[PDB]
RNA sequence: GGGGCCGAAACGAUCUCAACCUAUUCUCAAACUUUAAAUGGGUAAGAAGCCCGGCUCGCUGGUGUGGAGCCGGGCGUGGAA
RNA sequence: AAACCUCCCGUGGAGCAGAAGGGCAAAAGCUCGCUUGAUCUUGAUUUUCAGUACGAAUACAGACCGUGAAAGCGGGGCCUC
RNA sequence: GUCUACGGCCAUACCACCCUGAACGCGCCCGAUCUCGUCUGAUCUCGGAAGCUAAGCAGGGUCGGGCCUGGUUAGUACUUGGAUGGGAGACCGCCUGGGAAUACCGGGUGCUGUAGGCUU
């Protein structure tokens, strides 16, 4: 029991979120933001398919939830349950409002109904990493996850190396050289401006 | 070979908890007056606990500090009653350790049916000659790195001033 | 395991204090009340009596304050004293009476009221205040400043507010801090006042001690001994003192010899001896590894 | 409507800037203030008596009236129809010194200066400033190397 | 610290699981901000200004000190578009 | 786990009567000593402004004072009702 | 070169650890009768000078943190003005001028006023 989406599709206001003046808002539908196996290294899943949009609109957290789904229930199928790492960068923190009926507008501000995550022109939605032999397991299973969404968006395979910020041709000399260390999820770059005894602590 | 790096005693300080109020505190002054040689000073309450039953602005405990070749003494006469014996815990990680007894009356006071049983609490403030930068008034400062008395330091200084027996843990 | 207070972050936050009072010299609280002209006086300067009270000396000292840093128009230092006839006991209230006294004696030499505004010579102890004589130059006025001495009833920093006064400096000033106010009958007793001024005081203690035990009495007079000052010769000894400031309070500038331009301390090194010594500790730390192995 | 509050909307104007509070500067107040001198306002949030309105934030005024620790300046405030030359008090913290006047004053001695030279020489120097010419046609080298290319980058999508 | 496990028990051992700590990482704030624009708001661009010499002051005043006001005199080369 | 004492860290993250903002660390906060500048009287200015009031406030001036050793501070409340 | 007293700018000055201090100094330090105030001469005040750089303080160092100043980020983001420009809109492109902030990578780690000392 809601609105369509083509009600608060555009930014239109302020953001407006969920604080101590902004109080008694219902949660919101997702909560879980990344999910498949998230306990893995950087070393096995080098592709980093990302989701990125092409229009200044919002989305809402249950358009974030049906598009995790469905390209979830693909993916698992594809390749396997634990062959991949998804995430979704949109965070749903601006709250919508409703002017509810049984008077007018005398005095009518609004009540929340829900959150909804502002996005930016090329500003990345969704990001799919895996083993290179599933880069069209991922191209498609994210045009599903289109359909979900209003507006336009578009697919770009990243030459990123996983959920880092590093690009993937050269990820590997550092990692000899030792100035990068991977942690779970991430990795550990290392500057050159440290005490010297973090560098006895490497390289031996 | 250190000119004046010997750990002496900066001050001792006593403290006794009756625990509310009144007669009872009154009493435990008169116990702590007569051990030391000065008038002992008394201590309100921080806020209110119903747990304890204490509330704001009370006279829960009275405290005294001892400085000079008196608090030597006390601490000498109140080892005896810890049998030369500490425990690893006691030190303090700024180097200074403490104990607490449950008996005044083997600290050289004669018992007295109106003033019972008041056990005592012992802290000793371990210190270098020139740990007063700290809190004087104009030019204050921290004192140094290394000459800071140590949890390790503190322990073998016991050790050789009244023949240390403390056993681990 | 708990946080760590002083963090990254703790230091971005961080707002230093000012460099004196990071050192804790300068109480600028009281700095404001006491330097600051009142803007329609346009420039006048504003007199201020330092003194500084330190362990084996006290100094006294006349400012006033420009905006690249307050002008010392005239010093006077404790370690003086033995050109006029004090050997021992230079950080007592006795000295601090003459280094006050030397200072405003001083101070009158520069500007030309040696004659005018000669004070109190009888000195007593009682209050006393320089008036304006009419048809002369105007008597010179500055403030006390105490700084971050707790200002008790016989402290050595109003010993030198006697000496100044009485030398013939205008201050505005009362007898409650003076030693000889009495704190429970509220009256001064200038008899009091007087046996700090002539040293007194130190007089009866030394006194005390040769009577008691010998060995104390050496003990805490040393040098007194060794400069033969005794009780009985003392009080015409700060008379002596106190008269041959009169005369000459002027002040001669030790002769400077050729410095021998040598550095006593270690220099700053240089970014290329930075560089390398990394590099040779890298290249140690890594052929340590390669005999190991 | 909003409030007719006396600090309304000064939650950044009348607050001191990062890594600035504390105790304030004494430069600031044992300044030397005359009668004319062109002055600016900027009111600081530290002293709170005889603070400026918030109107008065920026502009610059003149003196005309030096109290004990206070000085009285004439402003040019303009209220919706015409410029009031109006007077107010202001504590020394909100008072400075404008170098809007001082680059005029030390053109007046440096002038001044090239008046009395070259008046027994006769010679018109160019005495007023002016304003920036055409640039005065040189002559520009390469040392044999011709000028590299430049080239437009093809499109690839960065994000 | 909850579940257990070898423990009479033991910060003895033992796989953890929890909150906490330390380096990372995703996403924000009209009533958050270290930074921080563009557009704007005041000024000044000389004769009502400078440089001199001197008198008055009951205000301030080591000091015919400081400040202000009065006089007399000289600078026109009209002090950015 | 919170009753009392000591040591160390502690840019203030507490407190300043209240709603919120700004500001404050040998203070403007906590604790003592003394006091009633919360006293009398002209004028000027700011704040809403029509540049009129009321209220609030800001420098002063003339007095009597409080406090401090003094500089100074204070003619109500750290400022915005 | 350096120190003391009073400061100006208020981290290039602060913070953590290590090393060195010749001389003058600054302090540590020894005591409590007098001035003074505390439960206690720990603090404050006073009277001193047997010892000491152990500490404070000064100087130097850390592929140090922080801070200051630069490059990169980037002519990107943003933005004055303009079009009978696009696009269904959302928004974007062009002319005209101005022009940022992160992350990341470099350099530096107090100058200076007066008076008074030491290196005679």
């Amino acid at each position: 029991g809601r609105r369509p989406a083509r009600c608060y599709r555009y930014c239109k206001n302020k953001p407006y979120p969920k604080s101590r003046f902004c109080r008694g808002v219902p949660d919101a539908k997702i909560r879980i933001f990344d999910l498949g196996r998230k306990k893995a290294k950087v070393d096995e899943f080098p592709l980093c398919g990302h989701m990125v949009s092409d229009e200044y609109e919002q989305l809402s957290s249950e358009a974030l939830e049906a598009a995790r789904i469905c390209a979830n229930k693909y993916m698992v199928k594809s390749c396997g349950k634990d062959g991949f790492h998804i995430r979704v960068r949109l965070h749903p923190f601006h709250v919508i409002r409703i002017n509810k009926m049984l008077t007018g507008m005398r005095g009518a501000f609004g009540k929340p109904q829900g959150t909804v995550a502002r996005v930016h022109i090329g500003q990345v939605i969704m990001s799919i990493r895996t083993k290179l032999q599933n880069k069209e397991h991922v191209v498609e299973a994210l045009r599903r996850a289109k359909f979900k969404f209003p507006g336009r968006q578009k697919i770009h395979i990243s030459k990123k190396w996983g959920f880092t910020k590093f690009n993937a041709d050269e990820f590997e000399d550092m990692v000899a050289e030792k100035r990068l260390i991977p942690d779970g999820c991430g990795v550990k770059y290392i500057p050159n401006r440290g005490p010297l005894d973090k560098w006895r602590a490497l390289h031996s | 070979e250190n000119p004046m790096r010997e750990l002496r005693i900066r001050k001792l300080c006593l403290n006794i908890c009756v625990g509310e109020s009144g007669d009872r505190l009154t009493r435990a002054a008169k116990v702590l007056e007569q051990l030391t040689g000065q008038t002992p000073v008394f201590s309100k309450a921080r806020y209110t606990v119903r747990s304890f039953g204490i509330r704001r602005n009370e006279k829960i405990a009275v405290h005294c500090t001892v400085r000079g070749a008196k608090a030597e003494e006390i601490l000498e006469k109140g080892l005896k009653v810890r049998e030369y014996e500490l425990r690893k815990n006691n030190f303090s990680d700024t180097g200074n350790f403490g104990f607490g007894i449950q008996e005044h009356i083997d600290l050289g006071i004669k018992y007295d049916p109106s003033i019972g049983i008041y056990g005592l609490d012992f802290y000793v403030v371990l210190g270098r000659p020139g740990f007063s930068i700290a809190d004087k008034k104009r030019r204050t400062g921290c004192i140094g790195a290394k000459h800071r008395i140590s949890k390790e330091e503190a322990m073998r200084w016991f050790q050789q001033k009244y023949d240390g027996i403390i056993l681990p843990g | 395991f708990v946080k760590v207070v002083k963090n990254k972050a703790y230091f971005k936050r961080y707002q230093v204090k000012f460099r004196r009072r990071r050192e804790g010299k300068t109480d600028y609280y009281a700095r404001k009340r006491l330097v600051i002209q009142d803007k329609n006086k346009y420039n006048t300067p504003k007199y201020r009596m330092i003194v500084r009270v330190t362990n084996r000396d006290i100094i006294c000292q006349i400012a006033y304050a420009r905006i690249e840093g307050d002008m010392i128009v005239c010093a006077a230092y404790a370690h003086e004293l033995p050109k006029y006839g004090v050997k021992v006991g230079l950080t007592n209230y006795a000295a601090a009476y003459c280094t006050g006294l030397l200072l405003a004696r001083r101070l009158l030499n520069r500007f030309g009221m040696d004659k005018i505004y000669e004070g109190q010579v009888e000195v007593t102890g009682d209050e006393y205040n320089v008036e304006s004589i009419d048809g002369q130059p105007g008597a010179f006025t500055c403030y006390l400043d105490a700084g971050l001495a707790r200002t008790t009833t016989g402290n050595k920093v109003f010993g030198a507010l006697k000496g100044a006064v009485d030398g013939g400096l205008s201050i505005p000033h009362s007898t409650k801090r003076f030693p000889g106010y009495d704190s429970e009958s509220k009256e001064f007793n200038a008899e009091v006042h007087r046996k700090h001024i002539m040293g007194q005081n130190v007089a009866d203690y030394m006194r005390y001690l040769m009577e008691e035990d010998e060995d104390a009495y050496k003990k805490q007079f040393s040098q007194y001994i060794k400069n033969n000052v005794t009780p009985d010769m003392m009080e015409e000894m700060y008379k002596k003192a106190h008269a041959a400031i009169r005369e000459n309070p002027v002040y001669e500038k030790k002769p400077k010899r050729e410095v021998k331009k040598k550095r006593w301390n270690r220099p700053k090194m240089s970014l290329a001896q930075k560089k390398d010594r990394v590099a040779q500790k890298k290249a140690s730390f890594l052929r340590a590894q390669e005999r190991a192995a | 409507t909003n409030t007719k509050g006396k600090r309304r909307g000064t939650r950044y104007m009348f607050s001191r800037p990062f890594r600035k509070h504390g105790v304030v500067p004494l430069a600031t107040y044992m300044r030397i203030y005359k009668k004319g001198d062109i002055v600016d306002i900027k009111g600081m949030g530290t002293v709170q008596k005889g603070m400026p309105h918030k109107c008065y934030h920026g502009k610059t005024g003149r003196v005309y009236n030096v109290t004990q620790h206070a000085v009285g300046i004439v402003v040019n405030k303009q209220v919706k129809g015409k410029i009031l030359a109006k007077r107010i008090n202001v504590r020394i913290e909100h008072i400075k010194h404008s170098k809007s006047r001082d680059s005029f004053l030390k053109r007046v001695k440096e002038n001044d200066q090239k008046k009395k030279e070259a008046k027994e020489k006769g010679t018109w120097v160019q005495l007023k400033r002016q304003p920036a010419p055409p640039r005065e046609a040189h002559f520009v080298r390469t040392n044999g190397k011709e000028p590299e290319l430049l080239e437009p980058i093809p499109y690839e999508f960065m994000a």
